Order: C-alpha cells, then structure tokens, then sequence
C-alpha cells in the first residue's frame, strides 16, 4: 500500500484545495494535492484501532465489598454487608464509560472477571479460606434478604463459587431487549410528567450479589469484590463527540455546576507558539 | 412488571345486552381462558418469586 | 378475599346496555395471570415476546 | 478449536478491516469531486 | 447548468425551491425507507399516510441577533401538531418516521455571520442542577417552539450552555455529526436527509424524540452600517416515508 | 357445516362475528372499490390510510321499545368524529369512501318484533313546514347521535314522520333500496356493504352526505310476559376504500 | 420461519375465533385470524425452553 | 471427545428440537378444523 505517491510541480486549473466545508463534507486532500512528494508505503494496516480491540480489554468496572462474620443479632445482613449487591450497569466507573459514550448505541457480549481479596484489618491468628457466591439476580425474581435465604440455592440462577484470592470468569451474551444497548436515550418510560429522564429507564438490567458462603470464624474478615468487564464480538454505531465535562451520575449526561474551563487558555498571544 | 416495557389493557363491554327467558333468574357467568400463541418466545431463566422457604423439609 | 371458585367467574347481568363487564392490564407475570400456567411459567423467564390467546366460554 | 458451545464464549472477534469513512466524511447528496470546484 | 446551489425539494403538495443551496446531507449517508419485513417485530400491517403527512411543515420563524445562543427543536416533537402527521402521532402506539430538514436564512453581500445546523441522534439532554436531577417531560418537548438556548434556566428543564452542547460534550466537536453550516456569503439555506435511527424498529413517537435538530450562530451576525441589526432564521421539516401502527384511543401526554 | 348464519368480517384491527346472520347484501350488486384513473379528474394523489380508517366503529346504542318510531343516520357524518377517519374527513377538501354496515339486536325465542335496515342513496329530507323551507345544515349532520324520529319537529329540522321515509314517499316502498329485515324470530343482525354511489367522482364529505341508514321497527316489539319491554339496538360501520384528497388547513363547519 | 403470515381484510362464512371449550382442546387461533398483519420472521427457537435446559444447571 | 467409558458421564444432552404440542393442546378424538363449526 502506497502512503504517498510521488507527485510534482503543478500550473493547473484544477484546484484540489479549495473547498466549501458548508456542505458538511471533509474533502479528501493528500499532502501531495499542495506539496511535491516521493513514494512511501504505508507499513501498516490499522489494527488495533478496530472497535473490537478499542473495547476488548477488561476495565474495572464495580468494586464492593461484603464481611464475614457472626450474623448473631443482625437485623439487616445487607446492611452489614453480610452479603451485597450490585445494580448491574456499567457507566458507575468512569473510564470505560468514556469509551463507550464515543458511540451512540454498541452491542457487544460480556466477559467477566471477578478478583476477591481478603483484609483482616484487626487481630485475626490467621487468614480463614472463604469461597465467594456471587450469583446473578434478574429481573423479577425473589431477591435475596439474609445472606443465607433460600434465595441461595439458585437453583434456576446461575451462580458461580469461587475462592476469596483467586478470580472466577465467565461469560454472558448480549442480553439487551432491543437490537443494541442505548449508550444514550432522549426519552422516558412512559408520557407521565415525573418519570425519570435517561437511560436509567432503560437500562435496568437487574443485579448482581455476593455472599461467603463460610459460617463465622473468631475474627471479622473483609472481602473486597473487583468486577473487570471486556466486551467481545462489538458492534457500535454513530459516533459523537467526546466527553468533556466530569460526570455526576450513573445514566444522566448531566456535569456539574461551576465546572473549570475545560479548554487550556494560552499562556500568550493567539500570535504564541 | 415494567414500565417502558408495558404491554397494554384489556376490557370487556355490553355491545348490546344479556337478555335470559322466560322463569330464568340472575347472573350469567363466563369463564376466561388464557394461552400463547405458536409466536411466543420466552428467554434468560430465572428463579421464580412464587416459591420459598424458610427451613429445609424433612420425611 | 379469601381464594375461592369464585374468583373463576365473570359475572353478568341480564339487561345493561353500554357498560363494562371485565378490565385488567396484561401483566401476564402478576396480577390476574400470575397464577395460571402461563403466568406460573413465564415467572421462570426473564424475558417475553409473541401472542397471547384469551378466551371467553359462556355458561 | 472452540471448547465450548455457545457463540458468546468464543474469544474476541478478528479484524473489521471493513474501513468506509465516506459514510462520516462525505455524506453529500450530488457527489462532490477533488478539484472541481465545490460550488457551481 | 444545474449547479450544486439551485434546488427543487417537491414532496406530496409542497415545493421549495433555493437559488443559493450548498449541496445537501444525507445522514450517514443513507436515504430515508420503509420498515422491511425481516426487521419488523409488532405483527400489525401499518399504516402510510404518504402524501397527506408526508409534505413540508414551516415552523415558527427565529430572529437570530447579535445576542442569540442557538435554538434546538426535537423530532418527531417539533411537528405534534403538524396537520394529520401530528394526529396519526396521537393515534396510533407506535410510528416511524425520517425527514427533510430545510433551514433558512438569507442576508445580502454586507451581511456576515455562520450558523451550524447539525442533526444529533439520540440528543440526551442535561440537568443544569448536576448530580442526577432529571430534565422534566415538558422540558424536552417544547414542540415547534423548540428549546432557546439564550433563555434562563427553569427548574426541571435543562441546562442551555451552549460550548457545551446540552451534555458534557464540547461545541466544537458537532460536526461529528451529519451537518451543514448557512455561511451569509455562501449559503442561505442548509438541508439534510435524516434516515430513521434508532435501536428498534419502530418506536412510540411520544415518549422517546431520536434526533434533536440544532442551529447555532458561531461567527455572529453582523449587519451592514445602520442596517436593521437582526435576521429571521426559519426552520421547515417534512416527515418522509412515514409509517403508523398499533391505532387505538389516542394519547394523553404531559401537560 | 358454513350456514349462511354464521360470519366473521375483519377489518383492520376490528372483527365481528354473528351466529344468526340471514345473508348480507351488497348495494346494487357491486363492492367497494378505489376511483379508477378513466374516472379521476382532480390531479391531486390521493392518500388511502387503509388500516387506520378501514376498521369498524360501533356508534353509541338506541333502546327500542314498544313506542319507537325508528332512527336515521347520515354517512359520512355518523363518523365525523371516529378515530382517524375523522380527522382526514375534516383536514382534505375531497374525500370518498364505502362501508360495511352491521345493526345488531338480540332477543330470545319469546319475543317478536321485526326492524328494517335500509340504504338509501340520496336521501333529500323534507322540512315539516311544509311551502320551501329549508332544513338547516345542523339538522341533516345529527353526527353518531343520529336522528331519533320519535322526537318532536324542531325548527330548522326535518319532518319526522315515518309512514312518509321524511321525504312524501310511502314507508312500504322502501324496499326498493338495498335492505334486510331483522325479525328476532330469524335474524339478530343485519349487514349491508356499501359502495362509494354519487355523480362524481369525489366529493366534500362535509357539504354532502351520500346515504342515509335508517333502522324501523315495522313488526312491534312484544316481549314474553313480564319480559322489560325494551332491547338496545347497536349500529357498528367501517368504512372500506377510502381516499381522501385534497389536503390543507382543516374545514371549521356549522355548529 | 415466519412468526406472521401477511393477512388482508375477511368478510366469511369460515370464523375460525369461535370453538367450543368443552371440547378440551384449544384450538391453535393467531393474530392474523382476527387483524390484518403483514410478514414478521420469528429469528427464535425455544432453545433454552428444552426441558434439558430447565433441568440441567 | 468422551474421555470416559460411561454414558452417564457425558454432558448435556443437546436439543429435543422435537416440539409437538397437540397431545397437550389437541386430544380431541375426532379431528377439529380451525374455520369449521366446533359442534355440527
Ligand atoms: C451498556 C450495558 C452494559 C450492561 C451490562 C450487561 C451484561 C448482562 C448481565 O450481566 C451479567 C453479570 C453477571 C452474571 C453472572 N451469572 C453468574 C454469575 O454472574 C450474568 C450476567 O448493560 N448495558
């Protein structure tokens, strides 16, 4: 492939580099329309700039974290972390998401990696071996209220059971209604005058949630769930320009308010260098 | 039940009347039936909140 | 308020005119429909598309 | 060799090489041509 | 002697006819077509108005000045009330729709100033409130008044910043999108072909608008010597290859 | 095992069923059909909303009793205000169209009584004052309420006196136009299917109505003993081949 | 395989919406007995609906 | 690949793909036909 022809002095009537950009086309002008060039080949096909490659490396995508430790006396496993949950979604971390919002809708199959890590922040005589059960929750079934409910036995759910150090993989295919997933949505639910505005509506998707699935030993242990997400098979359509606010919210496009000058002010003249 | 996803309402009226004989007295009554047409689709399995537990059982 | 044969019949009154028999959303997961076989499966699923079929038998 | 049977599992696609950026830079309706003049 | 800038657009019972276009664009590159069969989901056989929705409704006009930020209309919005395209819209539970927009602005010699007119899909707009306050229904369904970006905040409405497009995204980056600009010494009006976009197919044209249309004045107005210092800007749209279904008892919307 | 008895039409997005029909008459022998190039004269496309138009509107129920005189509907005016149809009757300036008919009254094997459903093309009203007084616009478009000719004369309005079809001919002679019986001991509906009858090809569907559906109890309605003495009579109506024509600014008429 | 079948206006002697429930059966009615629908493919086919599949996680 | 010797080891079964609801939906011993009269 040739990245530039040779090409020599010109006298013509026939102007390459005039253009009128009212008409919304970018005109495909080459340095040698204006200057006089040599042969070069190209070298390189643009591979890794495929949108497959551009979305397909895991990113962090969630990070909670669940504790085992005597349930005696809870009220509320979930809100002592006896077990948690996670509102599936994927725009919560943000450095994926920007990527993502490059493309209006993007359809692509998951594949996820789950690290657990454990912490024993005070006085342990050892490190216990927890085996994690982070299982998938959709929605419209029995959500789960201890950390150990029938709920658990999943029996139509699929679950995985992995050990707290290691890391479980698994993969889920496209599971959006439509035909791709919104990246964004100019609508509602529904024409009543309060509804939610966004994707948010849209892009319910259920939860996930984990629990240890070992009773109590003496001491408190803290397990810190790490969920990475790399899309495989992609497809993404119309591109849109880049993020350039902070984002404030799972789902709106909403910045915040006395934000900073996104654009570097020169330290000069228009005239600088 | 959701609803972005909703999928409408059914009702049923008098067209003209419920008219009985003679020596006949008070309610009619109809049956309803429901079924999915040969069209239907189901996906992604889950468990169903119609069923629960608190203690396994035993013989 | 307590589950009863009951509950299975539609009732109707021998001459009205215009008015309305029945009404009810199609939530076929809750509601009216949870309870029958349809409804009782589609609870197993996540996910629904395609036709229903209601019928009506008079008695 | 896939070991698996379902499609989701397989690894990451394989290159578009498929590359059509008229569709973006050049979506003019009468066909504008380098070197005629843009507006006639 | 046909030029790229004289052009005749005659769709059901109406004409327009500019001597001073600048060529035309077509989103994406393709033109405006009926639901294929193999796409289709919803088993009811639609219905097509053709030339009775299917011609060109003028908006409103604008008075683009020296201080004007920019407007933005909604689609299928802008046109609710548009003679039977806009009752069809009530009527029937789902529709689809693509359109010709055609916008206007003609000056003289003297005159200078740029607008961009660009199309976005999908057009999610932003609270002004930041952290996740939502822009309230009738906020993003102004109708053919469309949305004046040099009006005050409202509550529940959203933010009308212009450097940064109603969403987080700079104002010089639009041109990501199908668009045109009116350049007083080119142009005098801008026309696109918007094709039908969206994730399914067919949609409720009520509850969800699938492309915003924007005009923006970037090289501000500026009028010969003691020459009025305003122009009217107006804004003509006709729905094309349009398709109703699901008909029934007609919708009652928010306010 | 197919009865004449039974019947099932569908029409768009609507369907009837009768268990006790006694056939259906077609006017003059013919089917609706769309207006033919040969027979066109205004050069405007027409627009044909088919399915959204096409379907079966059931009119609000009369109550016949033992002292009913017998009820009168215009067509297209019955429909002025159904769905779609409606709203293209009043926003193109011509517009044409046929319909299938179907006036249902069920009873059971005790009662007697007996309706004739007739057509007629054309039908003039006479005004009960008798010399050359007009009948007002308002008293010839009763809209889906129809004309109840057990009313009392009002002024403006028609004659109303049934042995004279409100028009100096004879109740007896009505049998010449398209029509069925609906004798309880028989039938228990009625279905006529109208093609599109006029001296033009098009016409206004405001200014001119093209067939009067009259429904009068002939036989007496007598219930079994102690029966109520009365049985509701309901009037559904689909239009079938419409086109309209001629599309603008919405006609705004008397009343 | 198409899901519906493209079906026009009716006007019959043949209804196929009304049975007899007492019968035991139920009879296989679509939409396109009772509107008028145009072609859609199902792109489906009950897969994960297998009893193997309901009984084998 | 089976790497073992008995059949219960094998994995899932594969697709009935056999379908056939009228035992379920149609026992009727004289045959219906949809559009006919249900009772003659
Ligand atoms: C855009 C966008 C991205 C997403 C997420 C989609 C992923 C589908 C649902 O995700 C899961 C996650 C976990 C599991 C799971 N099953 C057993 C353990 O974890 C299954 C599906 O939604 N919209």
């Amino acid at each position: 492939t040739v990245a530039s022809i040779s090409s020599g002095p010109k006298h013509t009537q026939k102007v390459p580099i005039l253009t009128a950009n009212e008409t919304g086309a970018t005109m495909p002008v080459l340095p040698s329309d204006s200057i006089e060039t040599r042969t070069t080949y190209m070298h390189f096909n643009g591979s890794e700039t495929d949108v497959e490659c551009f979305l397909g490396r895991a990113a962090c995508v969630h990070v909670t974290e669940i504790q085992n430790k005597d349930a005696t006396g809870i009220d509320n496993h979930r809100e002592a972390k006896l077990f948690n949950d996670w509102k599936i979604n994927l725009s919560s971390l943000v450095q994926l998401r920007k990527k993502l919002e490059l493309f209006t809708y993007v359809r692509f199959d998951s594949e996820y990696t789950i690290l657990a890590t454990a912490s024993q922040p005070d006085s342990a005589n050892y490190s216990s071996n927890l085996v994690v059960q982070a299982m998938y929750v959709p929605p419209g079934a029995p959500n789960p209220k201890e950390w150990d409910d029938y709920t658990w036995q999943s029996a139509s759910n699929p679950s995985v059971f992995f050990k707290v150090g290691d890391t479980s993989r698994f993969s889920v295919p496209y599971v959006g209604l439509a035909s791709a997933y919104n990246c964004f949505y100019d609508g509602y639910s529904h024409d009543d005058a309060e509804t939610q505005y966004g994707i948010t509506v849209l892009a319910h998707m259920g939860s996930m949630a984990f629990r240890i699935v070992n009773e109590h030993d003496e001491h408190k242990t803290l397990v810190k769930i790490r969920v990475y997400h790399r899309a495989k098979h992609v497809e993404a359509w119309i591109p849109r320009a880049p993020r350039a606010l902070p984002y404030t919210s799972i789902g709106r496009t909403n910045y915040p308010k006395n934000t900073e000058p996104v654009i570097k002010k020169r330290k000069g003249d228009i005239k600088s260098y | 039940p959701d609803t972005y996803t909703s999928a409408g309402f059914l009702s049923c009226w008098y067209q003209t009347s419920l008219i009985l004989p003679p020596e006949t007295t008070g309610q009619v009554y109809l049956l309803s039936f429901i079924s999915a047409c040969p069209d239907f689709k189901l996906r992604l399995m889950k468990d169903t909140q119609t069923i629960s537990q608190t203690v396994a059982l035993t013989e | 308020t307590k589950d009863e044969v009951n509950s299975y019949l539609i009732p109707l009154n021998a001459n009205r005119q215009n008015e309305q028999v029945f009404g009810t959303n199609l939530f076929i997961g809750d509601g009216v429909f949870k309870t029958t076989l349809l409804g009782e499966i589609v609870q197993y699923y996540t996910h629904w598309s395609g036709s229903l079929r209601f019928s009506l038998m008079y008695t | 060799i896939n070991y698996y049977k379902d499609a989701a599992s397989t690894s990451s696609a394989g290159q578009s090489l498929s590359m059509d950026p008229s569709k973006f830079t050049e979506p003019v309706k009468d066909l504008m041509l380098k070197g005629a003049p843009a507006l006639n | 002697g046909y030029s790229d800038r004289v052009q005749q657009i005659t769709l059901g019972n109406s004409t327009i006819t500019t001597q001073e276009a600048a060529n035309a664009v077509v989103c994406y590159a393709e033109w405006p077509e009926y639901l294929p069969d193999v796409d289709a989901s919803d088993v009811n056989k639609t219905s097509k108005p053709d030339t009775s929705v299917c011609r060109f409704y003028t908006l409103d006009s604008k008075t683009w000045t020296t201080g004007s930020k920019g407007w933005c209309w909604k689609l299928p919005d802008a046109l609710k009330d548009m003679g039977v395209f806009g009752q069809n819209m009530f009527f029937h539970s789902l529709g689809r729709s693509g359109y010709t927009v055609h916008v206007q602005c003609n000056a003289t010699k003297f005159h200078s100033g740029c607008l961009l007119v660009v199309v976005i899909p999908e057009h999610q707009l932003a609270s002004h409130e930041g952290g996740n306050v939502s822009v309230k229904y009738t906020f993003t369904h102004p109708g053919e008044r469309g949305i004046d970006l040099s009006s005050a905040n409202e509550v529940g409405g959203p933010v009308k910043d212009v450097l940064y497009n109603m969403n987080g995204t700079l104002l010089g980056n639009l041109l990501i999108f199908p668009h045109q600009f009116i350049n007083l010494r080119t142009n005098n009006t801008a026309t696109i072909v918007i094709p039908y976009i969206n994730s399914v197919p067919i949609d409720s044209m009520t509850r969800h608008n699938n492309v915003s249309l924007m005009v923006i004045p970037i090289a501000p107005l500026t009028v010969p010597t003691g020459a009025t210092p305003s122009l009217p800007i107006t804004v003509t749209i006709a729905p094309m290859c349009t398709e109703f279904s699901g008909i029934r008892s007609k919708s009652i919307v928010p306010q």
